[PDB]
């Protein structure tokens, strides 16, 4: 009676090892049995790190929002609020990688129109922080820092984020800089964010690292750029960023221009892009 | 109002007597101790930090059993600790000779509380100047609860007194679950012990025992080290 | 703030009692100091003396006792609150000799007479012996044991303790000796002993001026070092 | 002056010991109950249940003491549990002795001249303690008797006690119609009067404990409303308040 | 009623029957005579048997009491010295015939406590009204410093010689096996006498009873 | 009489504060140690509208602290100045003040001008002593 | 001072305990007591229930034998324990003596008692005072009135409580050998009496009658409405 | 509903906190949640923290 079923689950684990576009697509609607056979929290994690893979490796992006709204859809179909709500958050991060301005904030809104009442509080710390994210892209500062605030408030009575509190002092420090006006709140933040992805997640520690030195830039300090470059807690994540930075921590001290558009071209290839 | 405070006979004209006031605050000036009930087990641990490393850490022991699943922690006085250890052991063993089956926590932390309350009915004696956590597993459900110096005992589903508590029941509230597990909640424990733990816990700097179905029992230090290690 | 300082069963704001804290400082009352110090096999107990003059016995004026055959003691404070405390522990020795048949471990010695003290700062029918203990023994599968007891029934093993009007600066000292985890051998074990009563007084004593009891694995029996050997013993730190 | 042992008497005469103990039930849980033609309820207030109490328990405020006595207690926790106890040894021994369950009138006569005996001698604090007994005998049919930490005593139809009793039993006997309410009709007053009586706009079934005594079939049966029943009675009562609102 | 105690080369091996006799009636067949005092110390009961009951209990009680204080595996000789002076401080009145045996730190133990209050240690010791079987067995086959299978079918011929020669024990025998790392609570270890088949059927069907009256009662 | 003069200052205040005759444009700011012995009716909105609590530093705040007070110090030539700040220690910004002065302190008497750890740690254990001094029964 | 110590004299010479545990009795309620040729009556004033309170278990006045009655002044704890004390002596009196305890004696072991809880410390003074009637064997009428001084004094007809000297000069100028002729007479006094203090009158006045062993009955609140209706017709009738 | 035993100045203090959480966001509508957010500042108020202590009482 779950032999068969135990044969679907081999090969579906040994298809999530491997990793392919539509083997991943197969098996989202290959443990169709499976999702209501077995509890919530494993099946929701499960398709969350199909969805994760999916996005990362294979975007593709017709087809993997495609496969959220059938998600979304067979959680209507099947009752699942929490997944429901879980998919939409990750639809919600995937426009806002791939720059659906106002898909993602309008649906972020209806989500969070329904996820206020729901007593799940770090779901909602994350679709107001994706809300701010979103906001900010748009240039809509004032009101990006209305969400952020709104979102640090609600993360006051948050439970236990290992990187949604990291994620969260990085994107206040997004703002404090973007708000132009202070930067040692700014520093602190950034701080606070790469001290917190310390040994968690690598690719957003350097890119809190590199903002926290831009903000040292910006306070027209470069000596404190080339202290902290070397400190015990950089060396680990040294290489070509913190080099950039500091090459342009010496044009700025130096004011010489020309050396400042020497550090872009070398920029060029690595922090140009980066907004 | 200070012609009040100083005995245990006497109603203050607005509240109740000061003196279990002052044994709570002396509870609340204790080494900090956290319990948790888990959803097949409980919980407790406390910090053993002292200076003086001369100190045999080894030679007390703050965890202690009272029978083959009961466990207690304090927060306060010690030999009040102990004190109240004995009186509780020989109200189990009565409880066991008189009925010979394993004593229900909840008559033993009911018996343990009617006699710390019976140190404050009367002047001459002062109250006990420590609260207790007692951990028990029976009819397969676990059970947590709190023994107080005024006599007073409530149930936990995790709690933390002593020194910090407030900041520690923070802590927890923002943390437990009703569906926790048990060792997730020993990780909990211990990093409620860290967060105002204050000198980086070591394997002995902690005291943690654990009760599930299989009765009660404290860890040694060997399993202690290990999971500092994985909390890290 | 004040003024709850007069019983011993009365709880001041805050919850601190204060008559205890009154009676640990009436331990230094006594006006000497005594130190423990454990070995892998041993434990060395000295202490320092004091005499007005020559017109007192000094046999009968020892500041440590053997409290069984096998278990010694050494106490400071209140001279009549020390012996009283060792005729209790003795007491308690062999009732506990009688009831369980086989002699008292340390640890479960200064656990009972530490209760005895914890009864006698509850109730206000007692003042609670301001005199602070200091017991060695040895024990099967465990080995010597060093164990302190104080007037508020407060009992812990060490690996090395102190106590008296130095009890600070000693234990300081103590503190850089075992960081340094090295064996202490039983010789060395009492030149640490005495190095650290001699540097904690400055007094670089004459051997007359200290008596020392020592337990080993070898000797169960609670050794009072004598005159001999403790000249010998303590010329030879001189001179080593 | 004269605050000393309660064995003291003021120029007055007033025994100012007994008037604290008296005073300090304004600091406990409210607690009432209230007469009904064929049944008998106690309805308390939770005051402490903060995120993480187990609840393991049957009642707290209320406690049974045998198969056909139920009181709640408002006071001291470590005195309530001392009178809960001393409770059941009367009414058992009484049981023993006499081989018939024991009156209320009597059960409660023992306790008040245990309480009086308390604050009578001794040099001891008079329990802190205000009772509400409930319960039922073949001599009065169902009873409702109101203790007092001074050790008197009265038998009422409607009495509230804790923290904000005074108006509660101001307004409860404003809307009080003796001899014509069922238990239904009963456990909406009592509620009501809790809505009255708590801080909450919104009072919780959680902060709510009601346990009722009803004779049927030749015996007596205590039960407390379980989270469903009460659940019900509350939304029921919220949905008759909006009615009332509504319509007026 | 027969209760038995050797020492084998590592330590210590039980015997105790199952028949229980009031008066000159049996009671039960299947009485449990090896009584759990600590998860390292083991006795056995004879005599009246409640105060048997009653004294092992009280005397596990206070033992777990003060290993749970100390910390350590209690000894056998602290055990003993309590049962003894509880059984003096009685003077007899407690028809209690126990023997006591278990293993310490300083090595295997057994002891033997008559009703009256004496004991002494021996390396092989019985009681009851079937010791002379027993202890004539004891004196037959027993031989020391002996290991521990040989052990366990000395105790068994043992006991099967003082059911064999007593009316006041048998039907079952239990073991208990004491070890510096094995604690073995054979029981039952080996029926030496199951009771014989029926071969008629009484023919016990329905309406072979009449009634007065009914009454029912629902419940649950 | 004493005391009835100082609840007179009290009421004047109030009355003053929110009386019968109001003030336009007159904002008093009030600051004290301790918030919950003051009178409830000098803590009512119309009187003192914000009760703005000004709790210890923490983890961030400290931070900020020790950068805005070692921004004229001299170079600290490479200390774990954001270890300093992770170290959890109730400490407040007056507390943080005298870090960072006394290890100006320490430096002038090592006869250096720019501090580093070791000047700087003797500062911050000498500035955060909290010697127990307890005797080990409370605990 | 001299004043928080039941057992201290003062420089006067006074028990100062003693006579504040007697003012405590002033704060009671009215209670007076007249005895007739053939009846004793027990005049009470009533506190009125509000809307709740069962007034079967609010009794003020209760009876200590077949023989003997009484009512009390004072805190009713005090009142009810001294009445089970009281009611237990008088039973194990006629265990001792098989005869009918005479008002005399349960007086005076009232009074003992009161006085041995008067006079150590550790034990507050009983501060009750209790109007104490009752019929002999040979039938005469006495009324004895109880002290929480610990003294007892047998008198025709007395108050306790709050308004007890109006009621006292009261009986005082009404109190005539004639006005006892009568079982009705004596009632009469006694609800003029009453309603000296009370004169809400109907309500708030209970009643109790002995007549010669009838084990009274407490008169029931139908004939003290026709009672008051006689007392309010004799009362129009002088006037 | 949101105030059990407020009094009127608190009320009015609620309406001033409003609209300076209106104004830090630089509009000038207030909003159902800005009364609410408003009503939690105002009314804040230390409590009980022990909960030993607040469970001497029954």
């Amino acid at each position: 009676v779950q032999v068969k079923e135990q044969s679907i689950l081999e090969l579906g684990s040994l298809l999530a090892k491997t990793g392919q576009a539509a083997e991943l697509g197969g098996l989202l609607k290959y443990v169709r049995p499976f999702l209501n056979s077995i509890s919530k929290a494993k099946a929701a994690r499960l398709v969350r790190s199909l969805l994760d893979l999916f996005l990362d490796m294979e975007a593709a992006t017709g087809q993997e929002v495609e496969l959220c709204l059938e998600c979304i859809e067979w959680a209507k179909s099947e009752k699942r609020t929490f997944l429901r709500q879980a998919l939409e958050a990750r639809l919600v991060s995937l426009y806002f990688d791939t720059k659906r301005y106002q898909e993602a904030l309008h649906l972020g809104s209806q989500l969070l129109r329904e996820l206020k009442k729901m007593d799940d509080k770090a779901l909602l710390v994350e679709v107001q922080l994706l809300e701010s994210k979103t906001y900010h892209a748009l240039s809509n500062l004032p009101k990006a820092r209305a969400a952020l605030t709104s979102a640090r408030t609600t993360a006051n009575a948050i439970y236990c984020p290992p990187k949604l509190q990291a994620t969260l002092d990085m994107q206040s420090g997004i703002i404090h800089a973007a708000e132009e006006k202070d930067w040692k709140t700014a520093y602190s933040y950034f701080y606070e964010a790469f001290e917190g992805y310390d040994s968690i997640d690598s690719p957003k520690a350097i890119t809190s690292l590199k903002y926290m030195l831009l903000c040292k830039i910006m306070l027209n300090t470069p000596e404190d750029v080339q202290a902290l470059v070397s400190g015990k807690l950089a060396l680990r994540y040294a290489g070509r960023q913190t080099e950039a930075l500091k090459c342009v921590a010496q044009a700025s001290k130096n004011r010489s221009l020309a050396d400042f558009e020497k550090a872009l071209t070398d920029y060029r290839a690595e922090l140009r892009d980066d907004p | 109002e200070r012609g009040y405070s100083f005995s245990l006979t006497t109603f203050s004209p607005s509240g109740k007597l000061v003196q279990i006031e002052y044994a709570l605050a002396a509870v609340a000036g204790g080494a900090p101790s956290v319990g948790i009930k888990a959803a097949n087990g409980v919980v407790l641990a406390t910090e053993k930090k002292q200076k003086s490393i001369l100190y045999d850490e080894r030679s007390v022991h703050k965890v202690e059993p009272i029978t083959k699943h009961i466990g207690l922690v304090y927060s306060g006085m010690g030999p009040d600790y102990r004190v109240l250890v004995h009186r509780a052991r020989k109200l189990a063993q009565q409880y066991y000779l008189v009925y010979q089956e394993p004593i229900p926590t909840a008559q033993l932390v009911q018996r343990v509380a009617s006699v710390m309350q019976e140190y404050t009915q009367s002047g001459g004696v002062r109250p006990f100047g420590v609260s207790l956590l007692i951990c028990g597993w029976n009819e397969g459900r676990p059970y947590l609860f709190q023994s107080d110096p005024s006599g007073a005992y409530f149930a936990w589903k995790a709690t933390a007194m002593g020194k910090n508590y407030v900041n520690g029941k923070t802590f927890l509230e923002k943390r437990y679950n009703e569906d926790l597990e048990l060792e997730d909640a020993i990780h909990t424990a211990i990093l409620t012990l860290k967060e105002s733990f204050e000198g980086q816990m070591t394997e002995d700097n902690i005291e943690v025992g654990i009760c599930n179905e299989a009765g009660f029992r404290r860890l040694t230090p060997t399993e202690v080290k290990d999971y500092l290690a994985a909390i890290a | 703030s004040a003024g709850f300082d007069r019983h011993i069963t009365i709880f001041s704001p805050e919850g601190r009692l204060y008559q205890v804290e009154y009676a640990f400082k009436a331990i230094n009352q006594g006006g000497l100091t005594s130190v423990a110090v454990r070995g892998k096999d041993c434990a060395v107990i000295v202490t320092q003396k004091k005499v007005p003059d020559k017109l007192l016995d000094s046999s009968t004026v020892t500041h440590l006792f053997k409290i069984t055959e096998n278990i010694g003691c050494v106490m400071t404070g209140m001279t009549a609150d020390s012996r009283s405390q060792v005729q209790r522990a003795r007491y308690e020795a062999a009732n506990w000799k009688y009831k369980y048949g086989y002699e008292i471990p340390v640890d479960m010695l200064c656990k009972r007479i530490a209760d005895i003290s914890q009864v006698y700062t509850q109730n206000a029918e007692m003042r609670p012996l301001g005199c602070c203990m200091i017991l060695i023994g040895i024990d099967e599968e465990q080995g010597p044991q060093v164990y302190k007891c104080d007037p508020a029934g407060y009992y812990c093993g060490f690996k090395a303790t102190a106590a008296g009007v130095k009890q600070t600066e000693s234990t300081s000292f103590l503190e850089k000796k075992v960081k340094k985890k090295f064996d202490w051998t039983f010789e060395q074990t009492v030149e640490t002993a005495i190095t650290c009563l001699s540097t904690v007084l400055s007094i670089d004593f004459k051997p007359s001026e200290i008596e020392v009891g020592v337990v080993t694995v070898e000797n169960p029996k609670f050794r009072i070092l004598t005159e001999a050997e403790i000249d010998a013993h303590l010329v030879a730190l001189a001179e080593r | 002056r004269y605050d000393s042992r309660t064995t003291i008497f003021s120029p007055e005469g007033r025994l100012y010991q007994v008037e604290y103990a008296m005073e300090a039930i304004g600091h406990a849980g409210t607690c009432l109950g209230i007469l009904a033609n064929d049944g008998v309820l106690l309805a308390a207030e939770r005051r402490n249940i903060h995120k993480l109490l187990d609840e393991v328990f049957f009642s707290e405020k209320i406690y049974k003491l045998n198969e056909d006595m139920a009181c709640s207690v408002a006071g001291i926790t470590s005195d309530a549990n001392v009178l809960t106890n001393e409770l059941r040894l009367i009414a058992q021994r009484y049981l023993l002795q006499y081989q018939e369950p024991i009156p209320c009138e009597q059960l409660v006569t023992a306790l008040c001249d245990i309480k009086q005996a308390y604050t009578q001698f001794g040099g001891k604090r008079p329990f802190g303690v205000s009772l509400l007994y409930i319960g039922w005998d073949k001599h009065y049919g169902f009873q409702l008797y109101q203790s007092d930490p001074s050790g008197n005593y009265g038998g009422w139809k409607a009495t509230c006690i804790g923290n904000n009793s005074a108006a509660a039993v101001s307004m409860l006997k404003q809307d009080y119609k003796e001899g014509e309410m069922t238990l239904k009709s009963a456990l909406a007053l009592a509620i009501k009067v809790l809505n009255k009586t708590m801080d909450v706009s919104k009072l919780s079934a959680e902060k709510v404990e009601i346990a009722t005594l009803t004779r049927e079939n030749g015996k007596t049966v205590i039960r407390v409303l379980k989270q469903k029943e009460v659940e019900q009675l509350i939304k029921k009562h919220e949905e008759e308040e909006a009615k009332a609102e509504r319509e007026k | 009623t027969t209760i038995a105690g050797v020492v084998y080369k590592d330590g210590i091996v039980l015997g105790a029957d199952t028949r229980a006799t009031e008066g000159m009636v049996v009671a039960d067949k299947n009485c449990s005579k090896i009584h759990f005092i600590s998860p390292n110390i083991y006795c056995c009961g004879a005599g009246t048997a409640a105060d048997t009951d009653m004294t092992t209990q009280l005397i596990s009680s206070n033992l777990e009491l003060h290993s749970l204080s100390t910390g350590r595996l209690p000894r056998v000789v602290t055990a003993n010295r309590m049962l003894k002076q509880m059984l003096f401080r009685y003077q007899g009145y407690i028809g209690a015939a126990l023997v006591l045996g278990g293993v310490d730190v300083t090595g295997p133990h057994l002891y033997s406590i008559y009703p009256h209050g004496s004991t002494d240690k021996l390396p092989y010791v019985t009681m009851g009204s079937g010791s002379l079987a027993a202890m004539a067995v004891f004196e037959d086959k027993f031989r020391p410093d002996m290991e521990e299978e040989e052990a366990k079918n000395l105790v068994s011929e043992a006991i099967a010689a003082g059911i064999f020669n007593d009316l006041g024990s048998g039907s079952n025998i239990d073991l208990c096996v004491i070890s510096k790392n094995k604690l073995d609570f054979l029981r039952p270890y080996t029926v030496p006498n199951k009771k014989g088949t029926r071969l008629g059927r009484y023919r016990c069907e329905k309406g072979t009873t009449a009634v007065l009256t009914e009454k029912i009662t629902p419940l649950e | 009489g004493a005391d009835r003069e100082v609840q007179r200052i009290l009421l004047e205040l109030l009355n003053q504060m929110d009386g019968f005759d109001q003030n336009v444009n007159v904002k008093v700011i009030m600051a004290t140690n301790r918030a919950d012995t003051l009178d409830p009716a000098l803590l009512r909105p119309g009187r003192l509208d914000r009760k703005i609590e000004f709790p210890l530093p923490d983890r961030r705040q400290k931070r900020l602290i020790f950068s805005t007070i070692t921004s004229k110090m001299n170079l600290s030539e490479e200390v774990d100045l954001e270890d300093y700040v992770a170290r959890p220690d109730k400490i407040s910004g007056a507390d943080i003040n005298s870090i960072c002065q006394e290890s100006g302190m320490l430096a002038v008497r090592e006869n250096r001008y720019i501090v580093l750890a070791k000047d700087f740690e003797k500062a911050y254990k000498t500035v955060i002593k909290k010697d127990e001094q307890e005797h080990e029964f409370y605990k | 001072s001299y004043d928080r110590a039941i057992t201290v004299f003062s420089p006067d010479g006074h028990l100062f305990q003693v006579e504040y545990a007697q003012e405590a009795v002033k704060k009671g309620s009215t209670a007076v007591g007249v005895r007739g040729r053939d009846i004793v009556v027990l005049g009470v004033e009533k506190k009125s229930v509000a809307k709740l309170q069962d007034e079967r278990t609010v009794r003020k006045i209760c009876a200590l034998d077949d023989n003997v009655c009484m009512a009390f002044a004072g805190l009713t704890a005090d009142a009810r324990i001294v009445i089970n004390r009281a009611r237990v002596e008088c039973q194990s009196h006629r265990l001792t003596v098989e005869d009918p305890v005479t008002v005399e004696y349960i007086t005076r072991y009232i009074a003992s008692l009161k006085q041995r809880y008067t006079q150590s410390n550790g034990r507050r003074p009983f501060g009750i005072s209790a109007l104490i009637v009752g019929f002999d064997f040979d039938g005469t009428p006495r009324l004895y009135q109880t002290d929480p001084s610990g003294t007892y004094h047998a008198w025709k007809a007395n108050a306790i409580g709050r308004g007890a000297k109006s009621v006292r000069e009261f009986l005082e100028k009404n109190y005539t050998d004639e006005a006892i002729e009568t079982d009705d007479l004596t009632i009469k006094l006694v609800i003029k009496a009453l309603l000296e203090v009370v004169q809400s009158g109907g309500k708030n006045i209970e009643l109790a009658v002995m007549r010669r062993d009838q084990s009274l009955k407490i008169l029931n609140p139908e004939e003290i409405e026709k009672y008051v209706a006689e007392i309010e017709k004799e009362k129009e009738e002088n006037e | 509903e949101l105030m059990p035993g407020a009094s009127g100045a608190e009320v009015k203090g609620v309406c001033t906190e409003a609209g300076m959480y209106a104004l830090r966001e630089r509009r000038v509508h207030v909003t159902q949640e800005d009364f609410e957010m408003a009503v939690a500042k105002v009314m804040q108020k230390d409590s009980e923290k022990n909960m030993s202590i607040k469970k001497l009482w029954k």
